[PDB]
DNA sequence: AATAAACTAAAAACTATTATTATG
DNA sequence: TAATAATAGTTTTTAGTTTATTAG
């Protein structure tokens, strides 16, 4: 989707931040902010001026005003032009080649914030602007906060928080504006998408469909693919590849390649047009079957992850009407739509159960189970495995009872993004520390280890005097 | 496993049983070389005319005719059974078959290890048959114990039929019992549904580890994939245009520099990776100690939570493990149900942290145990991570002003509703029965493939295979509830309007049609 | 001799993008 | 004669290639 969100990193230069000094964790949180950004969207611009300084690096030419990034897609010079001045010699440095507080006008500083966010040349869905300052500076402050009006009329944000810590100093910018402890890297390798899936025809029956929004919600995640770069240039290859005579010598044909399976005395040797027409079947889309209950399920037969529906009211406008009437319907009736459901030209059709998805809006309105239905795939035959009879021992009332105890004194209310991948973080983390030349980052374990394993003490383990078993069953 | 058949087919065309027995065996031999599976079969041909036995007990066993002994059946049989076997003239006995394929199968009992045995025998009853030698007979049955599958064309039978089958029943009841009658099937109908489609299996392994409940505490369990999306077994061979075979046929590269000519080898490559704006280097052996280390086979659970804060629809992965115990430990078998059943009790869902192997990749994972009369365990699904968690926010529907559904519409939905249910009502008896049982039919896709591969191996001039109408039909629902609904359809269709689309996809060309 | 971390083609959409036949 | 048509190359999935443990 066009259009990003645009923030700007404006830090004062006043040698009041400069006495943790909050210069400091103010570079250290943009610095948090750029890798967090590089390592979720490259789409998204950053850009990092100055003012207060002695220097008037600027486009044009204002007093006190710097510029050192201008709005562009994250990039690893950035962020060593951020880290040569993060230490306490980089604050001295850089408060010398920039110079110390001096006198300047917010209004001055507005204009050139405007000025680089007219400089874009891209449609930029939103306009923020992050600003840091220990207490307020303020004539002056009139034209600031008119400009400050302007520009917010314009569609631009601001963003700020006092660097002493309470809540005690905004009050020359009580009006202007329309914190950072959670931008101190604490997400860290996001992933943001903003396409949709192949939008579909619902074949309800022989005659009438309804163009369906398919949607993916928890589609699995993976490592960016790596590229064959050259080991002394650095920079990928063309990789030609494909098949070539070589027994005879020449150049090998896609009209020349058999496919076969070699089976029982003979190997059927055919084209692949065979092949593609073979998993041929109907025309992509979801051809109902009709109605089964949702207790007709044998609750452990999923293989993959479910897809989202929603109605797209582009190519039928009867979509939005008959889904909502269903939904009103999902009430009363728990039974589930079977559909025969094929992505695109030549594949293999699908049993698919619509489970009802009804939203639950919260206090927040937060879009839980969006309001339309999910693709539940359904197993065939063959999908099945066969199974070693087990019906050996049951278990005793007193065991039951000592279990519960156990294991109902460990609860945990199961927040869904509480986990992310180990090696993906540190896939992650290793791509940083050598992009910015330096040592192993750090290891955070996403609690796989189990934290039980220092707290099983807590939680008064009672297993261990329940052994059944005269012989230790945990040999 | 092993398995041994063998097979007897019963003037002797005389609607004709030389057809549909024929039919029969043309199709279980060839779902046998399409499952490919590890098992000979034997074929004796009595009544057929002429006494070529293979061995000749004083003549006594007339037009007896082994076609084929015990041996691995392919195309080439397929296609023998096909053209050589034609119905003979003259009635042969019941006991010269059978004398014949217990002599075959000693015979080959003598070399080739052997899990199961079997016996098909197909015969119309019309051949006149004597019964004298039942205890030979009974006895060669009980030792090499070929569960015999007969077959009938069916009652109002003749008399010749009717000895045929009271002879059949007693020495089936004789040996087997109830089930020996059961076996005895219809040549169509029930043998025709019986092996006209296939299936396929692939067998996986325990993956035998530890529970790790707690710090210590360990559990032995074993664990096997139990519900999985399904791969073909063979994958296709690109052969050569003329050769057929693997001679100019190879994958490999050239890795070219993008410059003019000049190319690159594996060892001048770098697996680089886009870091935004720039790529950093980057190879396999720096990734050797850049990597997440593993501890084993592991089965860390860390978490419990309720089953209310899970979610179907937060169920991924690609597979399904039923997780059981270790063998045979009873201590830790008890253990385990114990737990499933407080677990179970209280609705106590559990978060393992799993890992197929050392090698493996860590795996949050939900625990909610299965229990049956049958068998009891586990279930294990792979949980998410954060980064899975895809968001697009979506607008409201029951709140959509400018598309409302008439109560009209929503009366006629009910309506739909009630004649498209697929599923027989639970009445008195519980009767929630699944009309239209999905997970009880194969992908129509593998036996798809199969009908074409028979199709051009059978007749390599046979240019398109037809689609099998038998798999549309179950493919397709019974016409009961579609009659129901299609008065429901016709309300929903004038209470629904629409506009029109796009995308009209069209074969490739335009050729003569 | 099977399963599965870990590569490798391949097939829609959401964006810019151009030939109409608008007219003498 | 001064519009909208088919239209590329995006990412995004999705299905088809490769090395560890059972069988002798």
């Amino acid at each position: 989707y066009s259009g990003r969100d645009s923030l700007i990193f404006l830090v004062d230069a006043s040698k009041a931040m400069f006495e943790l000094t909050p210069f400091d964790m103010s570079i250290q949180c943009i610095q948090s902010v750029y890798i967090s950004k590089i390592i979720s969207s490259d789409r998204d611009l950053l850009a990092v001026v100055f003012y207060g300084t002695e220097k008037d690096k600027n486009s044009v030419n204002f007093k006190n005003i710097y510029v050192l990034q201008e709005l562009d897609n994250p990039g690893a010079k950035r962020i060593l032009e951020l880290d040569q001045f993060k230490g306490q010699q980089g604050q001295k440095r850089f408060q010398d080649m920039m110079g110390h507080g001096s006198d300047y006008s917010l209004s001055e500083v507005l204009w050139v914030c405007a000025n680089l966010f007219s400089d874009v040349q891209f449609k930029m869905s939103h306009k923020r602007i992050m600003l840091f300052t220990n207490e307020d500076n303020p004539a002056k402050a009139s034209r600031a906060r008119t400009k400050a009006g302007d520009l917010r009329d314009t569609g631009i944000f601001l963003d700020l928080m006092h660097l002493k810590k309470g809540f005690d100093i905004s009050l020359f910018y009580r009006d202007i504006i329309s914190k950072l402890e959670d931008l101190l890297r604490k997400v860290r390798a996001k992933e943001t998408r903003k396409r949709a899936l192949s939008r579909l025809k619902l074949k309800l029956n022989k005659d009438i469909v309804i163009s369906v929004g398919i949607y993916n919600l928890v589609q699995k995640a993976l490592k960016p693919p790596p590229i064959k770069l050259y080991r002394e240039t650095n920079e990928p290859v063309k990789t030609k590849t494909r098949t070539f005579n070589t027994s005879t010598g020449g150049l090998l044909l896609p009209s020349d390649t058999k496919r076969s399976q070699i089976y029982g005395s003979r190997q059927i040797i055919l084209e692949k047009e065979e092949t593609e027409e073979l998993k041929r079947f109907d025309d992509p889309g979801l051809m109902l079957m009709g109605f089964k209950p949702l207790v007709l399920l044998k609750k452990h037969h999923y293989l993959r992850p479910s897809l989202f529906v929603y109605p797209e009211e582009s190519l039928v406008i009867g979509s939005s009407t008959l889904f909502s009437a269903l939904l009103i319907k999902c009430l009363e009736k728990e039974v589930a739509a079977l559909c025969r459901y094929t992505p695109r030209r030549n594949i293999p059709p699908y049993f698919v159960a619509l489970v009802p998805q009804e939203e639950e809006l919260d206090d927040q309105k937060i879009q839980v189970t969006p309001p339309g239905f999910q693709l539940v795939f359904l197993p065939f035959a063959d999908d099945k495995r066969k199974m070693p009879f087990t019906e050996k021992i049951m278990a005793t009332p007193e065991q039951v009872g000592k279990m519960k105890a156990i294991v109902e004194k460990l609860r945990f209310t199961y927040r869904s993004d509480s986990f992310e991948n180990p090696v993906l973080q540190q896939h992650f983390r290793n791509l940083e520390a050598l992009a910015l030349d330096l040592m192993e980052p750090e290891q955070a374990v996403d609690l796989t280890l189990p934290k039980v394993e220092a707290m099983n003490k807590r939680l008064g383990s009672l297993v261990d005097e329940f052994k059944e078993l005269v012989y230790p069953p945990d040999y | 496993n092993k398995a041994a058949v063998v097979l007897c087919m019963d003037t002797m065309s005389n609607e004709s049983p030389f057809e549909q027995a024929k039919k029969v065996i043309t199709m279980f031999v060839q779902r046998q070389v399409f499952a490919e599976n590890k098992d000979e079969i034997a074929l004796v041909l009595f009544g057929t005319d002429g006494t070529d036995n293979p061995l000749s007990g004083g003549d006594q066993y007339q037009n007896i005719t082994v076609h084929r002994h015990l041996m691995l059946p392919d195309f080439d049989l397929l296609e023998d059974i096909e053209s050589k076997i034609q119905p003979g003239s003259q009635q042969a006995d019941f006991l010269d078959a059978l004398i014949v394929s217990m002599d075959v199968i000693q015979h080959e009992t003598i070399g080739k290890k052997f899990e199961k045995r079997h016996i098909e025998i197909f015969t119309d009853l019309s051949s006149r048959f004597s019964k004298s030698q039942l205890d030979i007979i009974i006895h060669s049955l009980k030792k090499c114990d070929i569960s015999l599958q007969f077959f009938l064309p069916f009652k109002g039978i003749t008399e010749q039929q009717k000895e045929g089958l009271e002879i059949v029943k007693m020495v089936m009841i004789s040996l087997e019992g109830e089930d020996g009658l059961d076996e005895i099937y219809s040549f169509s109908e029930s043998l025709r549904k019986l092996c006209v489609f296939k299936k396929i299996e692939r067998h996986s392994i325990h993956w035998p580890c530890r529970l790790t409940i707690g710090s210590n505490l360990s559990i032995r369990i074993a664990a096997y994939k139990s519900i999985l999306q399904e791969r073909v077994k063979k994958t296709w061979t690109v052969v050569d245009a003329k050769t057929l075979k693997k001679e100019d046929i190879q994958k490999e590269t050239v890795y070219c520099l993008n410059d003019d000519e000049t190319e690159v080898l594996k060892e001048d490559i770098i697996q680089g990776f886009r870091y935004g704006s720039d790529i950093v280097p980057f190879s396999k052996v720096d990734e050797e100690q850049m990597k997440y280390k593993s501890e084993g086979k592991c089965f860390s659970v860390l978490g419990f939570c309720k089953s209310s804060q899970v979610q179907r629809r937060f169920f991924m992965g690609n597979q399904v493990l039923k997780v059981f115990a270790a063998r045979d430990d009873e201590a830790a078998a008890v253990a385990l149900s114990s737990l499933i059943h407080a677990l179970d009790d209280l609705d106590m869902v559990a978060i393992v942290r799993y890992a197929y192997d050392k090698r493996a990749n860590p795996q949050v994972g939900v625990a909610f145990p299965h229990i049956k009369h049958n068998y009891e365990c586990l279930v294990y699904v792979q949980l998410p991570f954060m980064e899975d968690l895809r968001q697009y926010m979506f607008s409201s529907l029951k709140n959509s002003k400018k598309y409302a559904p008439t109560e009209a519409q929503l009366n006629a939905v009910d309506a739909l509703i009630d004649s498209m249910s697929l599923a027989k009502k639970d009445e008195k008896t519980d009767t929630l029965e699944d009309l239209f049982p999905t997970t009880k039919i194969p992908n129509p896709r593998f036996q798809r493939l199969f009908q074409c591969l028979l199709h051009r191996a059978l007749h390599p001039r046979e240019p398109l295979p037809p689609i099998q109408q038998h798999i549309w039909n179950m493919l397709n629902p019974p016409a009961e509830v579609t009659t129901k609904s299609q008065i429901p359809l016709s309300k929903i269709k004038t209470l629904f309007p629409l506009i029109e689309a796009k995308k009209k996809d069209q074969v490739t060309a335009q050729e003569i049609f």
